[PDB]
């Protein structure tokens, strides 16, 4: 059984700093591709950032340089150092685990809730 | 210049997901459709209701312009009647439709290296979509009669899920842009004409 646990959400003042993992169990964390997303209630998900199993990382646009995605092969975890909150960045993050295996699914984590306001 | 802004919408940088598809509706303006056809670069150039030859003659209250993006082997499914993960549980047309279905291919575009995770698909639903009907819920698909209690495992899935385009896939798995056009037809005035 694949799981994929959740941590770090919570409330912030806009200007504050988040650290969301991913727990992995159950497959190779070494050669698996990690990837988060955000869903605003009322919109679908927006992808947030992906690191692959080369290390190579990519991020949007709207979260350039104040994001970090962390990768502790050993302990399979998937880390998102969320840096400088705006108000805009409100939502439930996602971190999902996928493909490689083809007739397989992408596995995906129960999510945590991120509110930025004041 | 009293154009309406065709261009926002294809030549647009970012592409709705297809179980989140973006529709923006277009009044007040003069359509035309030749410079469409002048471009050939759509692998899909399909209308309902209307001759696409016969275009750019005629005028309606309003037009829908639905856009996302799908891979080849499920672009038959934008149609009136079909059935699949795309027409049955993320977008559905109705059987009176009266429009158009535009698509091409966007490998160089919408797939990157490694596997473009940016685009989402529907995959399980308790049910299938009404004709218009656009469900963005992440609750969890209960596959069997064991409960879930918004926990994935066991016959608990996610109702999402990733494409991951990649410029090796097959012609079929490639990802390819989707315009769907909704003509409009009511008892009030028309507004899209030229
Ligand atoms: C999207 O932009 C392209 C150009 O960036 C438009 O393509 C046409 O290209 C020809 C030859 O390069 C030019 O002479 C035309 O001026 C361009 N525009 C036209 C014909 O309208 C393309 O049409 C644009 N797409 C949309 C929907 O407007």
């Amino acid at each position: 059984q694949v799981q994929l646990v959740e941590s770090g959400g919570g409330l912030v003042q806009p200007g504050g700093s988040l650290r969301l993992s991913c727990a992995a169990s159950g497959f190779t964390f070494k050669n698996a591709d990690m990837n988060w997303y955000r869903q605003v209630p009322g919109q679908g998900l927006e992808w947030v950032t992906s690191i692959y199993s080369d290390g190579r990382t990519v991020y949007a646009d709207s979260v350039k340089g104040r994001f970090t995605v962390s990768r502790d092969n050993p302990k399979s975890t998937v880390s998102l150092q969320m840096n400088s909150l705006k108000p805009e960045d409100t939502g439930v993050y996602y971190c999902m685990a996928g493909s490689k295996s083809g007739h397989e699914l992408d596995h995906w984590g129960q999510g945590t809730q991120v509110t930025v306001s004041s | 210049t009293n154009l309406c802004p065709f261009g926002e919408v294809f030549n647009a940088t970012r592409f709705a997901s297809v179980y989140a598809w973006n529709r923006k509706r277009i009044s007040n303006c003069v359509a035309d459709y030749s410079v469409l056809y002048n471009s050939a670069s759509f692998s899909t150039f399909k209308c309902y209701g209307v001759s696409p030859t016969k275009l750019n003659d005629l005028c309606f209250t309003n037009v829908y312009a639905d856009s996302f993006v799908i891979r080849g082997d499920e672009v038959r499914q934008i149609a009136p009647g079909q059935t699949g993960k795309i027409a049955d549980y993320n977008y559905k047309l109705p059987d009176d439709f009266t429009g158009c279905v535009i698509a091409w291919n966007s490998n160089n575009l919408d797939s990157k290296v490694g596997g473009n995770y940016n685009y989402l698909y529907r995959l399980f639903r308790k049910s299938n979509l009404k004709p218009f009907e656009r469900d963005i819920s992440t609750e969890i698909y209960q596959a069997g009669s064991t409960p879930c209690n918004g926990v994935e495992g066991f016959n608990c899935y996610f109702p999402l899920q990733s494409y991951g385009f990649q410029p090796t896939n097959g012609v079929g798995y490639q990802p390819y842009r989707v315009v769907v056009l909704s003509f409009e037809l009511l008892h009030a005035p028309a507004t899209v004409c030229g």
